[PDB]
């Protein structure tokens, strides 16, 4: 089945970049899935990052030059795999990071509004914290 | 605003129906009864996802491929009498001699006679004493003595109502979206080619060569490749036979062997050295671009299994070849000559991976030339411990489905929904 | 951009009951393009209902939800002791796809 | 001209200047009942199409102008917004829910019309 | 006043047409390749005369069920080779222990086997000599190894612009008007449970038994009765053989019965002292009404003669039981507890009362259990003085039409007319 | 009344008056598959050519009148030797070239006119 594993814990301090990976085991290929990034603020409503579609990623409104969404396709060794990095962290940036897949294969899904999507498997969740 | 409807309008949805012929001494693959042929669109603006591995077009073209094998052997011959007990001499271990007991057209009297058969149809049960090896547990019909084998092109055209949507990109691995596509009545000719570890005639790729896997970090799935330049090959049969018939009840006969004109020469396909030595090089440096740049990419031979597997099998002029290639796939890699493959024939065959159901091939009398292209393979990994920096890809297949899936790769089969509705400004008085 | 105020902020019932979950859009979603989820302490949020009221595979008929104009709602039926945790309801009309502000159904 | 299906990523209003191509390719042993059974149904597919144009009133008529109100509660979009941004494979999931009952107002809208026209004619 | 044309109108006409399959391992009633199924309007001020005894559904539901048995049939072995002379010994007079030369997979040897057959399969030839019971008559083909003979529910659906109509009383006796009917697309789940004497699986009456007869003054018609409640009935069959595999030829295989473990006991089969004898006494009431006040009653057992017509053969679990119901139709009737049936068992079949096509059933291992319902019988009466106050009933049954018309008695298929012209006071601008 | 093709060699002028004689004759084992086959091949050739009077506009109607222009360089005899001299074997010889060129301009004069009428309703 599909299943979604996310790195671990970490700390960092303000003025810093730090990454984070998802590798997905059964994706067929980043072809046929599209990857989006969300955070939750500690006990908070959603909020959404980036994405990757169709090979072409894109960020949000108040993200836009802080972040940057990549992943490689499968590897005989390794399964496909995505990657995200925040740069100059501060203070606020301190959320839950969670990694999310949908299905594009079928047009007449119902889960994408023409790239606007549903998020229907989910990671495990990473958490961030900055401080001093 | 007033509802207008608009019939014709451009919409389709997935699909799967019904394909049928068309293509300009019968033939297995009756292109008596399939329509004669005959117109391709392009589609801008548009994307469509792609997948070769949950095609539908495949799972039709395995099916019917099968059973227009088995209706053009209905008709004709069936020799069930020749399951007794031989007396087979050698003619010199290759051929034997095996006189036996079958009967007349006389349903009471009894005839002495005799045939040549190769070595790989006879087993022997505990001069000496032999059988043919598919008696227990089949039923040999002989083939049947006015129908080939030559594959004739077909051309897989769809109803009226579905239309047929190509990918033209160049690079296409199968998966994925294909933002330049097509729309076609039908596709090109698919040659109907029966063979194992190497496909023959193929269709070339044209750019560079492609890598096709179900799912590549899985050992367990095989490994299409697709060479952009042909390596032909040239098989031969020097002996000469002669063909004898045997008569074995009323309105039946037997074609048996008679006798060879000659010395005996083995059966040979060769190559061309150098040639073979650029194209698996091409090969490497494709399939580093999955496995890693630092890796030891090792060739090796035949794992083991069935001899219709572990063998390059194939069929050209009638009679049925098996080959041996050790000698193709050799040579590690790190980062006028020819080759000679000693093929053995046969002549009952199991083709189908059917069990209880097998065929026997009349003998040609003449010589048997060959000229051929070897334009795939079909690999598979060894499965190892995630910790080398080596990969041994030995030539698999056996399984049919893969031959064809190398050749519907790029097409799908859409439904049009020409009914729709929109709001205007007019209204009906 | 689309803001929903998902109410009520909290409600609590026992097994048995049946509940309703209200959630508002600011403009008019004419294609019921929602979803709702359901976020266990500390796991990850599931997806049970997408495109107004379809309903994803293994989820269990018991959930149903309705959809017209802005007003989107949510129904639990016979309610079960583990089904208690958080919902929130979720467009992707417009780019890009915001959240509400979530609901917990407490014991 | 662009041929059959040439028009599918065009906008609604310049992909509609080509119905009529689209509307002429929608009707025309192993293989001896592979072939049968294939025609028989791009005839009876076609025919309940045919059909429901009878009913609404359209018949003959690739555009058809009717009566019902575009009810404001379907796609509130502008005109200028509809045919001039999107593509039919677009516009057909917006409504995908709304078509089971706009086929069940024009229905019946025709036949409110025939006996209106029926009725003035015996004055 | 001017004419006018008015399209789709509710008329119908009565007419006779081909209604399919649509229905929800291999069968016989090959539910693998009938339509899927998916819805009943009430006519109000409607009345209609029908006939179940000129009912035409049931003179096709009798073809499909015989076309579809042979049709399963075609495919796999025939046991022609097993007409042969035996030695056949007893196993303690009901199993015999006969051994046989035959043919092995090499047309030239021998091969002597062996076989446990029943006493019901051979006819002797004058340890003696016996030989197969069909077998101057009949050309035995065995049975076919995966294939089932359980029914499943099937619907009768009719073609699109014709109608089923159905009659929603309760207390319907198959003729004259029934007020109130409805239209129905197709009809219930009608299981093809094929049995003599006793109807199972049945469907049951709504108030009251009801009697129904094609000429009740005639003693030469049967008399179908129809419960209101089951009455069950259980059937095991106590001993647990084994299976072999004898080999008659190039991919041929025989499936003898092989030894028998434990005590050989008898078949039987239950069904409630208390509840038949309440459930034959609503019989009685209900068949007073046809014959007078001050009759006398009298159930007999049933005639003698040819074995499928005097005994309640059915088809559960897999075997064949021939069971005698002698202690079911039992003593006049005038103004925790069980009842045990003895059953035989066959091997070798022949179904439609046909000549010159049988069957051979392979074993099945294991025990076999058995559960159903007794909703239905079929009785005869006989030729008495026409004077005398005493009728007899003896069970009848043998003739195939009287299992289903006992399902499809309610139903008729009519064809819709749907162009009327009419006078009104409009005019054609 | 001649019956069916009973005109056959009279005049265009007097074999266009029976019309409706030719038009409602053209629709209705080794014998059960030479009629199966029989029965398909009518239908389909049938609905062909129902499908091309509906593209021109001349739906339901045997003797419909169009407007595209006649061309002098498809045939520039006068009337009184087209209706009158001529039998419809004669005279589908002579524009048997200039046939699949009348097919697409009473196509398209069609499409004209749907949506010239679809603005007239705006206004
Ligand atoms: C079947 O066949 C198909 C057909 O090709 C195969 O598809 C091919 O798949 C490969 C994946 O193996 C794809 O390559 C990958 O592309 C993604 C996409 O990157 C996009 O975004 C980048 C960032 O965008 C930001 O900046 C742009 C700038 O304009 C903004 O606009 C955006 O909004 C973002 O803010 C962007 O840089 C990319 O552009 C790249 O390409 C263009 C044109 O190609 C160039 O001009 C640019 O210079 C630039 O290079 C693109 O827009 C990348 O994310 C992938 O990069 C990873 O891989 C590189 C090499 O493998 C590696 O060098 C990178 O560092 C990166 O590695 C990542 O992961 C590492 C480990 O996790 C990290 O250490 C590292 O930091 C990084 O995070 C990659 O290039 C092909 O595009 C795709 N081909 C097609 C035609 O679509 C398919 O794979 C086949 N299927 C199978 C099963 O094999
Ligand atoms: C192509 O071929 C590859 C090779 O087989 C397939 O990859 C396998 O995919 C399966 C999918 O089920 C993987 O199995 C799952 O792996 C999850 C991740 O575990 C890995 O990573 C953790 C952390 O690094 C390691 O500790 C662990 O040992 C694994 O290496 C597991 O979490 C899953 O377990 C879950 O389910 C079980 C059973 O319900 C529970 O007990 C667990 O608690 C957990 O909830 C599961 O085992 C498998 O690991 C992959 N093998 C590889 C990568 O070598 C691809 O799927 C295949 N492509 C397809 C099918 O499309
Ligand atoms: C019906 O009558 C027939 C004969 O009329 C009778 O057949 C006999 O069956 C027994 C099996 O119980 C045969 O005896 C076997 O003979 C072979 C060859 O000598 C032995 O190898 C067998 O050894 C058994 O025991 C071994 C030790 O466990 C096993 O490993 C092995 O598999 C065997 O089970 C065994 O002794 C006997 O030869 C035949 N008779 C003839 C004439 O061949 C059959 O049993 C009768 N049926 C009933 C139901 O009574
Ligand atoms: C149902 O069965 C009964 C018999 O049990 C049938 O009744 C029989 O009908 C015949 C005529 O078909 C009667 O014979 C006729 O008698 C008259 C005078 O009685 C005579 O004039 C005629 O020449 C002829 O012989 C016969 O008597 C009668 N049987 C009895 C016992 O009365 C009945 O016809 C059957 N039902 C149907 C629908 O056929
Ligand atoms: C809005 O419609 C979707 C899908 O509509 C389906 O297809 C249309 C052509 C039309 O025929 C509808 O009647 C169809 O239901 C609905 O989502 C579906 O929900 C069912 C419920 O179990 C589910 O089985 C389907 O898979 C869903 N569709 C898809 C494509 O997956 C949705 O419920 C509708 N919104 C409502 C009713 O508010
Ligand atoms: C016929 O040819 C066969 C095969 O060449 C001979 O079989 C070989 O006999 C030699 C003599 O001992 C053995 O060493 C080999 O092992 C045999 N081959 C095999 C495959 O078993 C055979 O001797 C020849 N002559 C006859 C009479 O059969
Ligand atoms: C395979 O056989 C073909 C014969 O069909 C060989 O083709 C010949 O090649 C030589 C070498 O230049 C030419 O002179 C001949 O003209 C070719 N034949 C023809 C008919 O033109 C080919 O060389 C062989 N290749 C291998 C690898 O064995
Ligand atoms: C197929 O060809 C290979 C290649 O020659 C044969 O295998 C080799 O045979 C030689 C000669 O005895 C041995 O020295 C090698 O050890 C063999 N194995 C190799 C080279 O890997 C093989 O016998 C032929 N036939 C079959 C059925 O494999
Ligand atoms: C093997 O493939 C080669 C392609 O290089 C074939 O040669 C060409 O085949 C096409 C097919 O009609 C011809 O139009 C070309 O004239 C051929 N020559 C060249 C230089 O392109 C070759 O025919 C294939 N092998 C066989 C046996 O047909
Ligand atoms: C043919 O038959 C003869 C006598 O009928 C026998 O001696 C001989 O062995 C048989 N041939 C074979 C090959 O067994
Ligand atoms: C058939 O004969 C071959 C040859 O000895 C033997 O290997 C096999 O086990 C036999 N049975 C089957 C089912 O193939
Ligand atoms: C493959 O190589 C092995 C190496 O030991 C050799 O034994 C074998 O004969 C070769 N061929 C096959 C078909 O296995
Ligand atoms: C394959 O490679 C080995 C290793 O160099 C070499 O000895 C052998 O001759 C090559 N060819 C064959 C047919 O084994
Ligand atoms: C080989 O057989 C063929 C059969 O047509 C014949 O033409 C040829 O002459 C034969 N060769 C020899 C050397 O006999
Ligand atoms: C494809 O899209 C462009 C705009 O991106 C548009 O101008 C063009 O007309 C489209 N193609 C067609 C055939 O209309
Ligand atoms: C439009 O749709 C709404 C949706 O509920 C419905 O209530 C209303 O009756 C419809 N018609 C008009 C004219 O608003
Ligand atoms: C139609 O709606 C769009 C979306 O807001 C808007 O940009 C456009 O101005 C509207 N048209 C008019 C005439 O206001
Ligand atoms: C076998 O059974 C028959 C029938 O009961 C009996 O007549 C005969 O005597 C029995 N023979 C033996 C040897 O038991
Ligand atoms: C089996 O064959 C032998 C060979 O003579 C014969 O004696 C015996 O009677 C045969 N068995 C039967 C049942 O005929
Ligand atoms: C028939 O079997 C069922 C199932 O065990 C049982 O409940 C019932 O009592 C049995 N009836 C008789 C009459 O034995
Ligand atoms: C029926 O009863 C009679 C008299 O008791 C008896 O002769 C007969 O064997 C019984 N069974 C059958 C099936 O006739
Ligand atoms: C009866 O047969 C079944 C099925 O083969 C088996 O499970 C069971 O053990 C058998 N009983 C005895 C006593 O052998
Ligand atoms: C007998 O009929 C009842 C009536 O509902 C049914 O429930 C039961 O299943 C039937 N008997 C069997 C053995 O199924
Ligand atoms: C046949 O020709 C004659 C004179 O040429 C004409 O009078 C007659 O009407 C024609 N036949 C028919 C059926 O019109
Ligand atoms: C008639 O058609 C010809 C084509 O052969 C064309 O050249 C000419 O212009 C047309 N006539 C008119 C009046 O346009
Ligand atoms: C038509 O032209 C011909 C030329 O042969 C002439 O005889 C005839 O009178 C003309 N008819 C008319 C009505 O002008």
């Amino acid at each position: 089945q599909i299943h979604l594993v996310q790195s671990g814990t970490e700390v960092k301090k303000p003025g810093s970049s730090v990454t984070v990976s998802c590798k997905a085991y059964g994706v067929n290929t980043f072809g046929l899935y599209a990857v989006n990034w969300v955070r939750q603020a500690p006990g908070q409503s959603l909020e959404y990052i980036g994405q990757i579609w169709r090979w072409k990623s894109s960020a949000s409104h108040h993200f836009r030059g802080r972040v940057l969404i990549s992943a490689v396709d499968l590897t005989g060794s390794s399964p496909p795999i995505s990657s995200l990095e925040i740069k100059n962290l501060t203070s606020d940036d301190t959320a839950v990071y969670f990694c999310t897949t949908t299905s594009t294969y079928d047009r007449w899904s119902g889960l994408h509004h023409d790239g606007v999507m549903a998020f229907s498997s989910w990671g495990q969740g990473t958490l961030i914290s900055v401080s001093a | 605003l007033w509802v207008t409807v608009y019939y014709g309008v451009p919409v389709w949805k997935d699909a799967e129906t019904t394909l049928f012929c068309a293509s300009d001494k019968h033939n297995v693959w009756a292109t008596h009864a399939c329509v004669p042929t005959d117109q391709e669109i392009h589609l801008e603006n548009v994307t469509e996802e792609f997948n070769m591995w949950k095609n539908n077009m495949v799972e039709q073209m395995h099916t019917d491929i099968i059973s227009l094998w088995d209706q053009s052997l209905k008709p004709c011959v069936k020799l069930t009498p020749l399951c007794v007990t031989l007396q087979c001499t050698n003619v010199t271990g290759e051929l034997k001699n095996c006189s036996f007991n079958m009967t007349t057209e006389l349903r009471d009297k009894k005839q002495k006679v005799y045939s040549l058969f190769y070595r790989l149809d006879v087993v022997q049960i505990n001069n000496k004493e032999y059988r043919l090896i598919n008696c227990n547990t089949s039923a040999i019909t002989q083939a049947c003595p006015k129908v080939s084998f030559e594959p004739i092109p077909i051309h897989y055209c769809a109803p009226a109502g579905f239309a047929i949507l190509k990918c033209k990109d160049k690079k296409f691995n199968g998966t994925g979206p294909c933002p330049s596509v097509s729309t076609v009545q039908c596709t090109h000719g698919i040659k109907p080619v029966v063979s194992t570890q190497l496909l023959l005639n193929g269709s070339l790729a044209e750019e560079e060569v492609m890598i096709r896997s179900e799912n590549i970090t899985n050992n367990a799935k095989n490994i299409l490749v697709q060479f952009n330049t042909p390596v032909q090959i040239n098989c031969t049969r020097p002996n000469n036979n002669t063909r004898k018939s045997i008569r074995i009840g009323p309105g039946q006969a037997f074609y048996a062997t008679g006798d060879i004109i000659g010395d005996i020469r083995q059966a040979h396909c060769n190559v061309s050295k150098a040639t073979w030595n650029e194209t698996l090089g091409k090969v490497v440096k494709q399939l580093r671009k999955h496995f890693g740049n630092n890796t030891i990419i090792r060739f090796a031979n035949s794992s083991g299994g069935d001899l219709e597997v572990t063998t390059h099998s194939f069929n050209c002029g009638g009679e049925f070849f098996y080959c041996n290639t050790s000698g193709l796939f050799n040579s590690t890699w790190i980062s006028n000559d020819s080759i000679t493959l000693p093929c053995r024939i046969k002549q009952i065959i199991n083709m189908w991976q059917r069990i209880g159901q097998a065929m026997y091939a009349p003998p040609i009398q003449g010589v048997i030339r060959c000229v051929s292209n070897i334009t795939g393979l079909i690999l598979t990994r060894d499965g190892g411990s995630t910790n080398s920096t080596t990969e041994t890809f030995r030539p698999g297949g056996g399984d049919m489905r893969d031959n064809w899936r190398s050749e519907l790769y790029k097409y799908k089969v859409v439904k049009i929904e020409p009914l729709g509705v929109a709001p205007t400004r007019c209204k009906r008085r | 951009d689309i803001q929903m105020t998902q109410s009520p902020s909290t409600l609590s019932a026992s097994t048995g009951d049946t509940v309703r979950i209200s959630c508002r859009a600011s403009q008019s979603i004419t294609g019921n393009w929602v979803a709702w989820y359901q976020q266990r302490p500390g796991k990850a949020p599931r997806l049970l209902i997408y495109r107004g009221a379809a309903l994803l595979g293994g989820v269990p008929s018991r959930f149903r939800g309705s959809a017209a104009g802005t007003d989107f709602t949510l129904t639990i039926g016979n309610l079960q002791a583990e089904d208690f945790g958080t919902f929130y309801c979720q467009q992707y009309d417009t780019y890009p796809g915001t959240f509400g502000q979530g609901t917990k159904v407490e014991v | 001209f662009l041929g059959f299906l040439g028009a599918a990523g065009s906008t609604m209003g310049a992909a509609s200047m080509t119905l009529t191509v689209q509307a002429r390719n929608l009707l025309s042993t192993v293989w001896g009942i592979k072939q049968l059974q294939a025609r028989v149904l791009a005839v009876e597919r076609y025919l309940r199409d045919q059909q429901l144009l009878g009913i609404w009133g359209c018949s003959g008529k690739l555009i058809c102008c009717t009566n019902v109100p575009w009810n404001s509660s379907w796609s509130n979009r502008n005109l200028s917004e509809i045919w001039d941004n999107m593509t039919w494979l677009q516009w057909d999931k917006e409504i995908s829910n709304y078509t089971q009952i706009i086929y069940g107002l024009l229905e019946e809208s025709q036949n409110q019309q025939e006996k209106n026209e029926q009725d003035l004619l015996a004055l």
